[PDB]
């Protein structure tokens, strides 16, 4: 059997993603920072001795995670889904080692928890990493759980990865009036900070930089930054003749009505208009007093030592500003994912984690201090072990931070918020779904038209098939299947490689420079603009494709701007695909036949030099084929699969290409929503609020994305008989029509869990809270409003609860929370029971009920109740497909549609949701379905791909149905049979979450707000709705007068008032109380929330006292 | 989890129908429909489930308390 | 306009501050133990 | 499976005396449950 | 608390059915509250030393894996203790020491004063000077007695090795029981004895593990 080139290019993606798993991205970033980063973080700081004792230091010099030099792993750890019942944190603690000074002539040292990192599941750290389905059950934990997401104080959350602007690189903005301001952002450790340059008025350009003061003219600047000679500025900066002449002249003009040889005056007029030095080391006001500024600002990017290097820098940063103001269009766009950059888990842990302890120094400085005040005796006695005294800010600290999702952040004066997010386990789609989600950020307002909508550069390296409606600040977009997130990877190496192949320093490089090649560009910086760019780049692709600089350090042509980048950035998007060289592809069939035999796997490839991982700039820089029927030999890649252009969830929708996009936007939207297994764990685990179906199926056709992410062993959702025929009445819009007999055969039975936490805690009055009770009046049974309990007077297992039963007695001391004393005589004894009570629209049961004990020490009490809803009447069904809905009339059986071999279509769906939301690739899995069931396979279709229709047919024909799906139906009410055919074969129908049964809702007369009165918000609390501003309105328009006061005034807030005829004012029963009388006030009624303005008013210095009429006699 | 002991729509017994199913494939290397098709299932309704229907509770029964 | 009732432009500023009524300043619930939550305000005109 | 209830990972039956301990006996691990009831309890199928 | 004001019944229910939230007695049918009105959402010298002493406790208090709980316990004595104005001209270590210890001690947990020392160069006898007096110029329950049958707990924790230490737990823990009744554990420090009994039952569980390793 020869393997087939067209279709085998397949089976690279499994073996890629079984290589490489699906989240690398917070997996090997955190892998890479709890190996590298905390290495450096304290390489960056070993030293600390505050000032005094001369002879005293403190050496930080190694970092480990759970290993004490004992064993390979951790001696010691908690296994996390343990961890996960408790609600304690899962951590590996942090250890150190310190060649420190205490005494004479010692310099000890030794290994030490300095705290506990929170290590993330499945991680190089985590008991799990490795582990073969037995240890995966002796650790009582899902095989198929994603991993990548922490967990914290028993919930689990995530690093939700967050998309960044581009950081120090160079980005230019145009606009109407303005003058095109350009902007370069750029940080490296110390002070992250921005530097804005524009136009002020007509061609005269200036920095705008926060850092020195204000607006200093560019001929300036351009002159304190080295380059004097200012009439070749003009062929620098403007460039070699073009119509840039004029248009630059300006800045160049009234340069010469100031000052000139910047060695004293331009140096010196930069450091005129600086801020003040903050005090000390003001010595270096000089003529190179700002001269620091200039070197360093923001410029951290280049900054250096001699001048030129910066100096054609910020000219090449000018030159591109006045092309925009030559035109318009010519500007980079800050949209495009090219200019986006996104940061893993790793990063924006380390962020956080070095601010802790550089904390967790600089107060430790200070506790190594009050030691060495007062000299007692001879002071050494290690001061270490206050270390530990010390500790926790860095632990307790990043707990804290990592559960709330508050990042404080002061060394770059930045604070970010709402970073995690709970990890939702609806289904197993969505436990990848927080997972491989993107949040995009900045960018400013809401309703700004620039950062919004989905660009065509967006191929294959974002989701094109979601990004859906939870903006607030900013958009929320998918990963794909493939992208493999650029790291680091470094900087010199691949610079003075780019001088032996051939490029020239900027230093040589004399005069004229936009004329000759292009340029080169190194992570937004000139260094030699080598001439002959084609052979230049050839030649460097195949070193990155062979032996050298690999992934990334990625490069790409440019016409319209004369240069070619080169950027070694990490945090950056990319993906695989395969080489067409010369004529054709790379491949030759050998390779595919030499991988799944199973040896030769993925990153053989890239040491092969086959496929490599792209850029996004160079991609545009590339040619790509889709399929290997289209080679030309003008061309460079070829995708491996068209379809991995859809994301993760997107692969669930079969035929995506037969829909439009707005049905799979709402598919990769709700699907998430459906319900499922979860996790083979399932009954072992307890979870806040958990659904989970009864009886789960495959999906009838499968995407080959599904086999990728195991959907198909975890399936959410029923394979239900369906027919399309419009029924009843209660069919019409969206509204499907069940079948009774048929529900009742366990279609999408829905179990739901719960769980209320009761922590049992200890007062500082030395009392305990009891969980007694079991009242049982009257010989021999308890209560009702109690019973239901058992001897230990905790919540028993399996027992019908409803309403008022209680299924956890807790009681608590009343005295505890009062001030102890050196004095009980007897009692700690009187109690206050106040046991919390299951209200609910329906009874349930009690299934497991857990009692553990925290970190510590105290009594923790977790219960989870269970109720089967029954898939009643208003419950939310989805098509897989982009369709929605609810049950309408559920038919019984012997009505609906029945036929030839009696089938009753269990979902009856309608037609009309066809035409106008126009999506066809249902109805195709229709046929598949009814296709694949009679031969028995499982019959694939796909995004771009999968079973054709056309031999669809031909299975069924042969089998006695017709070639499409309409069949002929006799209608059960009546018995003849039905005049035009209808269409059906098995869909799948995924029952979701929002069942009615929760969210149904009413109020008589609940609970007021103290403070409003109105009625309380939402469900829960209690019930009362909502009139809105824009609502009461339409009530006007009827013109309903006694209906609006019958509405917003005594069904809501109904309130008497006394005011005082005389001097109007408030009062209460008889006192007017500004005038003593109790005489010439009459009382009244009026909204509460009116005389709460009248109040919270007249506090504030204002009265709007009432006057009065009578109503009678005109 | 088990598979259900009627259709959802045709109504005919199945539960049954599993066990001999899937120990007529694992001894017999033969084809998905012909085992079926010939075990009596001759409607497709009836039909799906036993060719759908992942049977989870063995995933599940590696997790117990009692152990 | 003076009507002889608000004594003229003194009043405009501030000299008896008036302190607005507890239930317009709730005191939040005692949430399990003698702690106490403020509300904002009476901290404000406490501090005043 | 007989008393009160059982350890998670020990799966010993464990009964407990009146504030004592969260211990298990057998094992050192700690979390536990409560065994299921002896009570009769009804169920309706439909 | 208040009364039916017809049947004048002493027993109210809440309702908590309808989400009318009714207050009635059985007896009368009236209701009482209607309509639950329920919420939602400097510089002294003294008040300072305060803040300072919480920040010295909490400090001591995790380093010694001590409950949060207990912490604002001994708080609470350190304030007494300021009344009698025992704790002004005493090194602050040695009273928010004792203070602290108190505490833990009535709760009848395992922390020592031996190991309490530790935290400071100090001697074991200063801040038992410290502590034995502050218990002179309060007055103190007798509660504060330890026996092994709680640090053997603790001391097995660090002891490495494997599963068996819990067996030898009960192995040591009968043995010691039985230490104290045969009469040879009075007047005693108890750490001492009660290492004594791990190295027994370890020993009886035929392990090797040294004086040094069991000292530390
Ligand atoms: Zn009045
Ligand atoms: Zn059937
Ligand atoms: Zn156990
Ligand atoms: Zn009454």
């Amino acid at each position: 059997d020869e393997i087939n080139t067209a279709q085998d290019k397949w089976h690279l993606l499994p073996a890629f993603l079984k290589v490489k798993g699906l989240v690398k991205q917070h997996l090997d970033s955190f892998n890479y920072f709890v190996d590298t980063d905390l290495k450096k973080i304290i390489k960056a700081n070993q030293l600390i001795l505050s000032d005094v004792d001369p002879e005293f230091y403190l050496k930080y010099v190694d970092i480990r995670v759970g290993k004490k030099s004992s064993s390979s792993t951790k001696d010691y750890l908690t296994p996390p889904h343990e961890c996960r019942l408790r609600d304690m944190t899962y951590s590996a603690p942090i250890y150190v080692d310190i060649e420190y000074t205490r005494g004479r002539n010692i310099i000890m040292h030794k290994d030490v928890e300095i705290g506990r990192m929170p290590i993330m599941l499945r991680s190089n750290k985590c008991i799990l990493y490795d582990a073969d389905e037995s240890k995966m059950a002796k650790l009582n934990e899902c095989p198929l759980d994603p991993g990548g997401y922490f967990i914290v104080n028993g919930t689990e959350k995530v690093i939700l990865v967050q998309e960044q602007l581009s950081k120090n690189r160079i980005i230019v903005e145009a606009d109407e009036k303005k003058g095109i301001v350009q902007a370069s952002v750029t940080s490296s450790t110390h002070e992250r900070k921005s530097k804005t340059y524009v136009i002020t008025k007509n061609g005269k350009i200036y920095l705008k930089h926060n850092s020195i003061a204000e607006e200093i003219p560019i001929a300036i600047v351009l002159k304190a930054c080295g380059i004097l000679s200012d009439l070749e500025i003009m062929q620098l900066v403007c460039g070699n003749d073009s119509s840039y002449q004029d248009i630059f002249a300006v800045n160049l003009e009234e340069s010469s009505k100031l000052d000139i040889y910047t060695q004293q005056q331009a140096l010196e007029y930069i450091g005129a208009k600086v801020k003040t030095m903050r005090r000390q080391k003001l010595t270096i006001l000089q003529e190179g007093i700002e001269a620091i500024a200039t070197t360093v600002i923001a410029h951290l990017t280049v900054e250096a030592l001699d001048f030129r290097e910066k100096a054609l820098y910020i000219a090449m940063m000018t030159r591109r500003v006045v092309m925009a103001m030559y035109n318009p269009k010519m500007i980079d766009d800050r949209d495009y994912v090219g200019n986006k950059r996104l940061e893993l888990a790793g990063q924006l842990i380390s962020l956080l984690f070095e601010d802790l302890f550089k904390k967790f120094n600089n107060d430790f400085k200070l506790s190594i201090d009050k030691v060495l005040k007062k000299p007692n005796r001879a002071m050494e006695y290690d001061a270490l072990l206050s270390i530990n005294v010390h500790s926790n800010n860095i632990t307790s600290g990043l707990n804290r931070a990592i559960s709330t999702g508050n990042w404080s952040l002061k060394r770059f004066k930045m604070e970010r918020a709402g970073v995690t997010h709970v990890l939702s386990r609806l289904s197993y789609i969505s436990a990848l779904g927080m997972m491989t989600r993107i949040s995009s950020q900045f960018e400013k307002s809401r309703k700004v038209s620039g950062p919004r909508a989905l660009q065509p550069s967006q191929f294959g390296m974002l989701c094109t098939a979601d990004t859906p409606e939870g903006e607030a600040c900013g958009l929320v977009k998918n990963l794909a299947l493939m992208t493999h997130i650029t790291t680091d990877d470094e900087e010199e190496p691949i610079k003075k490689l780019c001088y032996v192949l051939g490029v020239e320093d900027i230093t040589l490089i004399d005069s004229a420079s936009l004329h000759l090649n292009y340029g080169v560009y190194l992570n937004g910086t000139l260094i030699g603009s080598i001439r002959f760019p084609t052979k230049f780049v050839t030649q460097f692709r195949h070193l990155r494709r062979t032996g050298k600089v690999s992934e990334f350090i990625s490069i790409y042509s440019n016409s319209h701007q004369m240069a070619v980048h080169i950027a070694t950035d990490g945090g950056r998007i990319c993906r695989p695909l395969i080489i067409v060289s010369d004529g054709q592809s790379r491949v030759k069939d050998i390779h595919l036949r030499k991988l799944l035999d199973g040896e030769l796997d993925f990153d053989d490839f890239l040491k092969l030099g086959l496929v490599e991982y792209l850029d996004v700039n160079e991609e545009n820089d590339s040619y790509i084929a889709l399929y290997e029927k289209d080679i030309v030999p003008s061309m460079t890649h070829l995708e491996i699969e068209p379809f991995t252009i859809l994301g993760a969830v997107a692969g669930l929708i079969p035929y995506p290409h037969h829909n439009q996009s707005p049905r799979n936007t709402y598919q990769c939207a709700m699907g998430k929503q459906a319900i499922g297994a979860i996790a083979y764990n399932q009954f072992k685990r307890i979870d806040t609020l958990l659904y989970l179906m009864t009886y789960p199926q495959q999906p009838m056709v499968k995407t080959k994305t599904i086999e990728l992410i195991d959907y198909d062993k975890l399936p959410a959702g029923q394979n239900a008989t369906v027919a399309v025929m419009s029924y009843s009445g209660y069919d019409i819009e969206d509204a499907l029509v069940l079948n009774k007999s048929s529900i009742d055969r366990g279609f999408g039975r829905c179990e739901t869990r719960r769980k209320t936490t009761t922590v049992l805690k200890r007062y500082a009055n030395h009392t305990q809270d009891i969980i007694g009770g079991m009242r049982v009046d009257e010989n021999g049974d308890p209560i009702w409003q109690h019973q239901s309990l058992g001897p230990d007077g905790l919540g028993e297992v399996g027992m019908k609860v409803q309403s008022g039963q209680i299924y956890i007695n807790k009681s608590v001391p009343t005295n505890s929370a009062d001030a102890p004393n050196p004095n009980n005589v007897n009692v700690q004894t009187q109690y206050r029971e106040a046991p919390v009570i299951y209200r609910g629209p329906e009874p349930s049961h009690i299934d497991q009920v857990m009692m553990s004990v925290s970190d510590n020490d105290q009594a923790l009490i977790k219960v989870l109740l269970r109720q089967n809803r029954r898939p009643e009447l208003g419950d939310k069904f989805s098509s897989r497909h982009g369709q929605k809905g609810v049950c309408g009339i559920i038919v019984k059986q012997e009505d609906m549609p029945f036929n030839d071999q009696g089938i009753v279509p269990d979902i009856i769906m309608n037609p009309h949701g066809f035409p106008s939301r126009m999506t066809v690739g249902k109805m195709i899995e229709l046929i598949s379905g009814k296709a694949g069931v009679l031969n028995g396979t499982l019959e694939y279709g796909t995004c771009f791909g999968g079973s054709k229709l056309e031999d669809m047919s031909k299975i069924l024909v042969d089998q006695g149905f017709n070639y499409s799906g309409k069949d002929m139906l006799y209608s059960g009410i009546t018995g003849e049979c039905l005049q035009a055919y209808i269409f059906f074969g098995p869909i799948y129908y995924q029952k979701l979450k929002h069942m009615v049964l929760d969210k149904m809702h009413a109020r008589a007369r609940g609970p007021r707000a103290v403070l409003t009165r109105q009625p309380t918000e939402g469900r829960s609390r209690d019930g009362g709705l909502r009139l809105g501003e824009m609502e009461r309105d339409c009530v006007i328009a009827y013109g309903a007068s006694q209906l609006l006061l019958e509405r917003l005034m005594i069904s809501s807030d109904a309130f008497e008032v006394d005011v005082c005829d005389k001097c109007g004012l408030m009062g209460y029963s008889g006192w007017c109380t500004t005038c003593k009388s109790a005489e010439n006030i009459i009382k009244m009624t009026i909204p509460y929330a009116a005389k709460l303005l009248f109040q919270e008013l007249l506090s504030m210095n204002i009265a709007p006292r009432l006057r009065l009429e009578d109503i009678f006699q005109q | 989890m088990i598979v259900p002991v009627r259709c959802f729509s045709c109504g005919k017994v199945v539960g049954d129908k599993w066990e001999s199913y899937l120990n007529l494939l694992q001894e017999d290397e033969l084809d998905e429909g012909t085992a079926l098709s010939r075990l009596g299932l001759k409607r497709y309704c009836c039909r799906r489930m036993i060719l759908t229907h992942v049977d989870l509770i063995e995933k599940f029964l590696r997790y117990n308390p009692l152990e | 306009d003076a009507t002889v009732p608000s004594g003229r432009p003194e009043t405009y500023i501030w000299r008896y501050l008036p302190a607005p009524p507890v239930c317009i300043r709730p005191s939040v619930m005692m949430q399990d133990s003698p702690a106490s939550n403020e509300d904002d305000l009476t901290v404000k005109l406490t501090e005043i | 499976a007989t008393l009160k209830y059982i350890c998670a990972e020990c799966s010993s039956k464990l009964s407990l005396s009146r504030t004592d301990a969260v211990r298990c006996k057998d094992c050192g691990h700690r979390i536990l449950l409560k065994a299921r009831t002896k009570r009769l309890v009804q169920f309706e199928a439909r | 608390m208040p009364v039916c004001k017809n049947c004048h019944g002493t027993e109210f229910e809440r309702d908590l059915s309808n989400a009318n939230n009714d207050l009635v007695c059985k007896a009368c049918g009236v209701v009482s509250e209607d309509n639950p009105i329920v919420s939602e959402v400097a510089l002294e010298s003294r008040e300072a030393t305060l803040n300072n002493a919480r920040r010295k406790l909490r400090a001591v208090s995790y380093a010694l894996h001590i409950p949060e709980y207990i912490t604002d316990a001994a708080f609470q004595w350190y304030k007494l203790a300021l009344a009698n104005n025992f704790v002004q001209g005493r090194r602050s270590q040695n009273v928010i020491a004792s203070c602290l210890y108190v505490a833990c001690r009535k709760e009848k947990t395992h922390h020592m004063l031996i190991d309490f020392s530790s935290r400071l160069q100090v001697s074991v006898y200063s801040i038992g000077a410290t502590f034995l007096k502050m218990v002179k110029k309060l007055h103190i329950t007798e509660l504060p007695l330890a026996d092994p049958s709680l640090f053997i707990q603790h001391f097995a924790e660090k002891l490495d090795l494997a599963d068996k230490k819990i067996k030898v737990v009960k192995d040591a823990v009968k043995l010691a029981q039985r230490m104290s009744k045969d009469w040879m554990f009075e007047g005693r420090r108890p750490a001492g004895i009660a290492g004594a009994c791990i190295l027994l039952a370890c020993r009886m569980n035929n392990l090797r593990r040294t004086h040094t390793e069991i000292v530390a």
